[PDB]
């Protein structure tokens, strides 16, 4: 479905905090930061770890597992800041928690931007 | 005239508050802003590099920060540290090396705490595996890594013991750690399950009494952990909500979202209507004031979009914080009275703290 | 007298970019930053060097030399930013120039705030 | 289903790119360069530049050069002043070149961080506060030495008609010309006659730079020139930007990187404002004036959009202006500039924008 392929969507739709897959983002959307939904802006490094969310796709009616990987090693992008919290939980459910820097284990932990990587059906 | 340095903060310690400004838009230049709550005057600041955390020593003499440096900020070798600063001169005194796993995250109180006796700093690590680190302030050394706390989160000091604290674990119970006078674990215990992680998750922020702690849940329930004895006794839920409240879907929301006035047993909680999945960090529509003995609300006031709070016991004050502005309330009586708002105290703060006066 | 002693004057007046002695400040007024017009906020270090302004005192009608010493070694204060340029000149008259960090020679050159030190007539 | 990857290049081609140097003065330790596509306002990426970064693009368009200051613990510890070489397409760090701990800390005038016409040397301003010019051999990755001869002078104006020559403005109101040898050391120098009165008609340092001459505007709206087509610099001026009506309303220049020259036409662009007096030389532009430097007459005047700094692209006939936060894109192929678009929120506190070089040999 078209709703699963952000690179085919209108940029304004994907760059919005209301875009369906951004349902647990605490950060700057990488697609507003010179990257795309699944590519880091030039010179920033993907995080090997992430918080994970389950987001409802209203376009096909199905729920999807999203992995919120950050891009790291550059200072704050500052664009398209989101703070959405669907199904987000505190640090005692650590990988569901978005108030921690998921760049924390990178070679350089400076936080640049966040994104929402589609894993598959929930 | 001659410009001089070496000066101390111009207002007495008892007037001072600490607004931890994450400066999330420029998170490498986080800092603590020091204000006088009595008149809103800016008194000074402490720079805290990338995503700093802060607390004031229980004796009031020192400011502790926790931060991360790199040799070239965005590249080079990482140094996670605690720094000791003089509270009156706002000057750097000592760096204490940490292993490179100190928690990087938003400024919940429970990520960077200290023992009641002030001798040990107790901090949260995430690598992302979690553990609790212990710093001996006098020695200026990281002395213990509490791997027993794996899968747990945050530090709740026990104010009735000198070197004891609790953490919230993935089983929905609490792990209590009692440190020896060397800062090494002297004993530990695990409570029974207090809350269902899946069905009624609690906010980590405690409403902390001398011998017990209360916690609120995503759905507006209250749980408690009584540590009057060596073994923690857990209870709950009771609901914050009456039937009218339920009809409008009132639930808690915020970050450092609760507080306890110890002399009265009043618990303060940020609340908003139309609660549903995803609203647990919404700004406060109201502050509710709960009598924890009767388990009933006594008052409700406008929330001023606040997210975080803190309480001063001895002057009967509550501060609230909306991210940028600090509201000062008198809580000597059950209805809080707004005294003033300090505008522009921070660009992006989720934590304010009073200078300790209790020793 | 009163116009030469900011510690006795109204703080809202001294903390304004229009205060007469702030006539060539490019920075944050230290008096808004936990300091005063002639004292650094706690934990910030005076600069030994400065740019200089000649500012008109509208109370006594005389012109005074003001030395704009910075306080250094803390990150930007961010309060009471001014950008006044009376008698300011480019870097080929270097000590009259205020688009350079007068903390540049300090042990730590991070710029915190700017003071307005009265030298004399 | 998906995997996040890095290693990617800037999405738009070089010829679309501009560099907005964001001082972030409110948080000056996190200054950075913002890379934008001027054709559509899209944000393309960024280069972090620590405390009060300066930036330029290599003349060959392959690399971004930054200049900055680090300390071991930011506000304490040992200082390291550096030039960094970054790949322009990947926006990745490649090399650090150590400088002595006196690189200029200050607002982003172009002339504080430049390069020789041949691209072999970076030429930067030092201030300890004693001034000197530093020379960096890019390929060797070395600081050659201080041009101490430039003490009491300020800023670097490369001579576009020579491979490794530049000028600086001195406190005597003249220009010092430095000619470098192939090693980057001073091979020869010369000092012009007085061009302007430092006391009575101070000039803005920003040049309106032609291939073999530079024009400068003054605090009072005069124009001076330095002609370097021959082996010694010949200086001239003033001529006035102002007619009687202009003088009657006290129009004067104001801004930072406040002038530009369109070389093919001889048109000079200048930010101007009315009610000029002592202290207004950095006021935002009420207008942009377009002067024919041959006829010494104004050929256009348009709204200033509160701009403070500009840059000209000779290859596409464009002018960018910048008001601190927003970038205006103008077509300057005709005497009257035409506003194409505004890029809002390009920076929090920028006084310098620059094009990615196209051609220019
Ligand atoms: C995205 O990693 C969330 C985050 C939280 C706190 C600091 C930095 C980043
Ligand atoms: C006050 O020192 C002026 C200044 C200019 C540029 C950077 C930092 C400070």
């Amino acid at each position: 479905h078209i709703s699963l392929n952000p690179d085919l969507a209108n940029e304004d739709e994907v760059n919005s905090c209301d875009y369906w897959r951004h349902c647990a983002v605490d950060g700057f959307l990488c697609s507003c930061c010179g990257g795309t939904t699944t590519t880091c802006p030039p010179g920033s490094t993907p995080s090997p770890i992430s918080w994970i969310g389950t987001c409802h796709n209203p376009h096909d009616g199905k729920d999807y597992l999203i992995s919120y990987h950050d891009c790291c090693g550059k200072t704050a992008c500052g664009r398209c800041q989101c703070n959405t919290q669907t199904r987000e939980r505190p640090g005692y459910e650590f990988f569901l928690h978005n108030d921690v820097n998921w760049c924390m284990a990178n070679e350089n932990s400076t936080f640049h931007c966040t994104t929402s990587v589609l894993v598959g059906l929930a | 005239e001659v410009l001089t340095g070496g000066h101390s903060v111009s207002a007495p310690q008892e007037n001072r508050i600490y607004v931890m400004d994450s400066v999330f838009m420029h998170l490498t230049e986080s800092r603590v802003h020091v204000y006088d709550y009595t008149n809103g005057k800016f008194l000074g600041m402490v720079p805290t590099a990338f995503n700093g955390h802060v607390q004031v020593s229980n004796d009031g003499k020192k400011i502790y920060t926790m931060t991360t440096y790199h040799e070239r900020i965005t590249r080079g070798k990482r140094s996670d540290v605690v720094e000791v600063w003089d509270a009156d001169k706002l000057t750097f005194e000592k760096e204490i090396s940490l292993p490179p796993k100190r928690v990087q995250g938003l400024n919940y109180d429970g990520l960077f705490r200290q023992t009641t006796d002030g001798k040990f700093i107790v901090l949260q690590n995430a690598s992302p595996a979690t553990s609790i680190g212990i710093v001996d302030v006098a020695k200026g050394d990281y002395v213990e890594d509490v791997t027993a706390a794996a899968g747990c989160w945050s530090v709740i000091p026990q104010p009735n013991r000198p070197r004891s604290f609790m953490t919230i674990c993935g089983d929905g119970g609490l792990l209590t750690i009692n440190l020896g006078e060397d800062g090494k674990v002297a004993s530990q215990s695990r409570s029974k399950q207090m809350f269902s992680v899946k069905d009624d998750p609690i906010f980590i922020a405690p409403a902390l009494d001398k011998d017990k702690a209360h916690f609120v849940s995503y759905y507006g329930n209250v749980y408690s952990a009584d540590f009057s004895g060596d073994e923690v006794k857990v209870d709950g839920p009771w609901s914050l909500l009456n039937d009218e409240d339920k009809a409008k879907n009132w639930v808690p929301g915020g970050y450092n979202l609760v507080g306890l006035h110890r002399a009265s047993g009043r618990m303060y909680v940020f609340m908003h209507p139309d609660g549903k999945e995803g609203t647990h960090k919404f700004p406060a529509a109201e502050i509710w004031v709960m009598d924890t003995k009767t388990k009933q609300r006594v008052a409700r006031i406008p929330g001023r979009d606040a997210l975080s709070m803190t309480i001063d016991q001895q002057r009967n004050l509550m501060l609230t914080l909306d991210g940028g502005n600090v509201n000062v309330y008198d809580i000597s009586q059950p209805e809080p009275k707004l005294l003033r708002t300090i505008e522009g105290a921070a660009e992006a703060s989720l934590q304010v703290q009073f200078h300790p006066v209790g020793g």
